[PDB]
Parts: structure tokens; C-alpha cells; sequence
């Protein structure tokens, strides 16, 4: 409630204001990259981004309306998707590169340093290329990221409960209204509007895919003692198994 | 512990 | 070309006509289930459905316009998603049950008959409940399934080369047509402009969970294969081996 | 060639 009262413009500004900062890596270029060290950098970064994500989620209209139990489930389910969509957004203006941080800009060949990671880099890069081709806007991005937060875990929640799901879907609908409203303002025809809406939402399917693969990769790195994961990271990873 | 649970409260 | 000229009504009837048949299980209802016997039934079914899926895919407008290689990629990536959305659709009017076949209607507890499968049943059932509450229509279903075929694997196409970029753009053109079709169906149902957009978004976001179920199912099927619980067909094995995990 | 390859032609 109140989130359902928000106008399209209010929804946008709220999400824009909630945006988390861009963090720096602890990358030291005095030592050469190893599979272990690169995994260390990336997971260290992810861990610090998580803390900001959690606080970002609280500023997403309607999120704090949910039970603490449902908030946990949503973030547990969507955290890697959210990290990924932010990554591809940061990397849009860097063709062939992934901007994990202003001081950490990696190409696919650097992904080869870690076993099985380049396949994930390739997928992320293709997603970044797709966004670039669609000329994705900042306002559209923040809408997509909030959709991922609310949608990814909603299907895996009976009691009421049934009310938690309905509230989530109401807010999702409001963001749909917001996206369309944004496209209309941008001058897109009515037809172009629902076509672009579909294009953007279908990309979330590939982002889900990347998350699933990334979770399996991160898990295998853990099970081989390649990198020591933070307690928070271990718990987020544990939620998917 | 549940760090996520706690972080959400803080 | 060709598929891009189709009208909204022509797209619907084309998809409806292309629909594969509902196969039966060999299940002998007189004998109780074992872990092995149920996996055998389910995988035997999937194997036979795959043969029909391949011929259905060729009847999806624009699909045969793609190179043989690209058709392969799309099916390899989307096969389990396509099986799953079919399952949830068949099970829509059977709350708490998964209608794998008219003679194989399983409830959630029978998913426990196989190690780790009940969690996958739960996800499929929740998807069927969501479809049921949205009152998903047959014409909408066929649109969603074709979208999965064309969309799921398009992002992993090797770009570069003229032919490849031409393939991706053809796929997206056709995808736009199906979107036009979905909207047409909703406008025809009397939904307002705002309702159409909301419903479209609702339908497409479900495909993200369907992708999730496929990824999980693939891992489970792979685990079953390795533990040698069930002998898988050569076809099923190659489709599973395309996900290389 | 794989089985899928063959079925897509036939
Ligand atoms: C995508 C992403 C975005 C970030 O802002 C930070 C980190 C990551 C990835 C980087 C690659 C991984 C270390 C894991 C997932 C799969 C790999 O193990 C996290
Ligand atoms: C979803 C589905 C739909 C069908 O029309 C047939 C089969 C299946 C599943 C049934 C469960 C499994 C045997 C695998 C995937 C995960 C399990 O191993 C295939």
C-alpha cells in the first residue's frame, strides 16, 4: 500500500533514488592473476555489493510490506540475478568488457583464468550487447531490476500467504504500468510499446539462466576450496540447495 | 545465524 | 520472410494446427511404483514427446527459415522448457496433480517415489496453479510455447558473420509477431489497454520460472543418469548432453 | 551427426 498509490513518475524517481553505489575492487596489479585470486576479487566484491543490495531492496516500493520471511526468500532467490543485471548495465558502454568495478574491467580472455567461468562471461557479455542494441534506458533498467527482485522467488512461496503473493503481483503490475508509461513518453508507438515490453521481459529469462549457471559455478569453486566465501555469501549460495 | 535476516532488520 | 506477413488470427490458427498430440504412458496401473519404474515411465514419455516436438517446431512460423544449426541450438536449449510448459498446461484443471498423460496423473506425494524429484513437482504444480488462476487460454498457451522455442536459445547464438546476425534479427521479428498475437487475443477478450500490458507482463515473467525449472530439471535428470537409476534413450542423452552439465 | 540433426531433416 502506498506503492500502489504511486504514479509512474513517483515510481521511477523512487527507484532511481534507491540505486546502490558503484563499488571498487580490491584489485592489486602488483601480483599476477590466478584462478584463486580472481575468484577472491569477484566474490569479495559480490559480498560487499550484497550489503548494499539488501538496503536497496528495502527501498523498493512494497518490499517492506512483506513479512521478513518473504523478504529473505526473495533476496535469496534473486541476489545473483540482481548482481548480474547491474553488471551488464555497467558494462553497456564497454563492448567486449565486463565492468565489475571502475578498477576492474575484464574481457572474456581474462575470464579464462578461472575454470568454467568464461562461459558465464560470454553470456553476460551477450546480455550487455543486447541491452546496448536495444538502447536500454536507466529508468527501464531500475524497473527491470525491481521486477527481478519481486518475481524470481514469488512462485516458490498456502495460507495468506496468498495475500503476500497478491500484493507482490499488484506491485509488479504497477511497474509494468511504469515501463509502458516510460515508453509512451519516449515517443514509442502503442505497438512498439508492447513489443519492447516483451523484449525486455524475455531477457529476464536469460538472466535467470545465467544465475542458475553462475550458482552452480560458484558452488563448484566452493566445493574445491578454490576460494573462501564470506558467511553471508555461503548462506545465499546455500539457499539454492 | 542468519546474516541476511539480521541485515534486513538493521 | 512468409511468417512476417501472417495476421494475428493466422498466427493463432497456425500454432493451433501445429499442436502435437497428447501421448499415453505405457503405465500398467495394476503395479505400484518403484524409483526405477517411475523414472522409466517419465523418461520413456519424454523421449516420445521429443520426436513430436521436433516436428512441431518445424511447423512454428519462421522456424524452418533458420539454418539447420540454429534450429538445433534452439531445440537443445529449450526442449525441457517446452515439455514442462506442456505439462503444466495439461495439468491446469487438475489441482495438485501433474497430468504427464491421460493414464498417468501423478500427485505431489508420488514425486517422492524418486529421489529429489518432489521439489521439481512442487515447482511445476505452482506453475499450473498460477496458470489456473490467470485463467490461461489455449491460444495464449500456444503463443507462450513458441516464444520459449525462439527466445530461450537466441542469446547464446555466436554473433559475427552476416548470416548469424540475420538469424537473430529474424528470430526477434517473429518474436514481435507473436507478441502482437498475444496482445490481439487479449484485446479480443475485451481487456483494456492497461490490462493487456499487465497480462502480457504476467505471462512472460512466468517463462523466467519455467527456465528455472528447466535448469533444475536438467541437473536432476543428469544426476539420475549418472546414478544409473534409469537407462536413457540416445536422443534424450544428446539433448541432455547439449547442456553439458 | 547427432540424432536431433537427422530428425530435423526427416
Ligand atoms: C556477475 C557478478 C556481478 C558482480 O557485481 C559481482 C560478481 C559477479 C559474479 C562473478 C563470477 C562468479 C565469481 C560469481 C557467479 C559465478 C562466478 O563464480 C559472481
Ligand atoms: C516435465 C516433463 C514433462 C513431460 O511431458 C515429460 C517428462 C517431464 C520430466 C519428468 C521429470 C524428470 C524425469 C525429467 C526432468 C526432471 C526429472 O528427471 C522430465
Amino acid at each position: 500500500s502506498l506503492a500502489l498509490s504511486l504514479t509512474a513518475d513517483q515510481m521511477v524517481s523512487a527507484l532511481l533514488d534507491a540505486e546502490p553505489p558503484i563499488l571498487y575492487s580490491e584489485y592489486d596489479p602488483t601480483r599476477p592473476f590466478s584462478e584463486a585470486s580472481m575468484m577472491g576479487l569477484l566474490t569479495n566484491l559480490a559480498d560487499r555489493e550484497l550489503v548494499h543490495m539488501i538496503n536497496w531492496a528495502k527501498r523498493v516500493p512494497g518490499f517492506v510490506d512483506l513479512t521478513l520471511h518473504d523478504q529473505v526468500h526473495l533476496l535469496e532467490c534473486a541476489w545473483l540475478e540482481i548482481l548480474m543485471i547491474g553488471l551488464v548495465w555497467r558494462s553497456m558502454e564497454h563492448p567486449g568488457k565486463l565492468l565489475f568495478a571502475p578498477n576492474l574491467l575484464l574481457d572474456r580472455n581474462q575470464g579464462k583464468c578461472v575454470e568454467g567461468m568464461v562461459e558465464i562471461f560470454d553470456m553476460l557479455l551477450a546480455t550487455s550487447s543486447r541491452f546496448r542494441m536495444m538502447n536500454l534506458q536507466g529508468e527501464e533498467f531500475v524497473c527491470l531490476k525491481s521486477i527481478i527482485l519481486l518475481n524470481s522467488g514469488v512462485y516458490t512461496f498456502t495460507l495468506k500467504s496468498l495475500e503476500e503473493k497478491d500484493h507482490i503481483h499488484r506491485v509488479l503490475d504497477k511497474i509494468t504500468d511504469t515501463l509502458i508509461h516510460l515508453m509512451a513518453k519516449a515517443g514509442l508507438t502503442l505497438q512498439q510499446q508492447h513489443q519492447r515490453l516483451a523484449q525486455l521481459l524475455l531477457i529476464l529469462s536469460h538472466i535467470r539462466h545465467m544465475s542458475n549457471k553462475g550458482m552452480e559455478h560458484l558452488y563448484s569453486m566452493k566445493c574445491k576450496n578454490v576460494v573462501p566465501l564470506s558467511d553471508l555469501l555461503l548462506e545465499m549460495l546455500d539457499a539454492h540447495r | 545465524h542468519k546474516i541476511l535476516h539480521r541485515l534486513l532488520q538493521d
